């Protein structure tokens, strides 16, 4: 609301650009890395301890 | 011919309207007298 803009001092746009770009890097590595993770390995790609 | 014949034909005769005021009175400021005025975007 215009009234948290103006009223609330410590709040402005720049907080939420930049919330904007930490979770848009997130969601960079996450897709990105997210198949990797994720994946069922089959016992061909899992390595014991050894 | 007299003019009290062409009185009906309205649209001949040009139109002028009787200046008068119309609408609510302007409003004025009678606080300021009483109020001590301070002023800043950030209260």
């Amino acid at each position: 609301t215009k009234e948290m803009k103006d009223f609330n001092q410590t709040f402005s746009v720049e907080i939420l650009n930049k919330s904007i770009g930490e979770s848009y890097n997130a969601l960079l590595n996450h897709i990105h890395l997210s198949p990797i993770i994720n994946f069922n390995y089959k016992a061909s790609n899992k390595t014991a301890f050894k | 011919m007299t003019f009290s014949s062409t009185s009906n034909l309205k649209e001949l005769l040009r139109k002028v309207v009787l200046d008068v005021e119309l609408g609510r009175e302007q409003v004025q400021l009678l606080y300021k007298p009483i109020y001590d005025s301070i002023a800043d975007s950030n209260l």
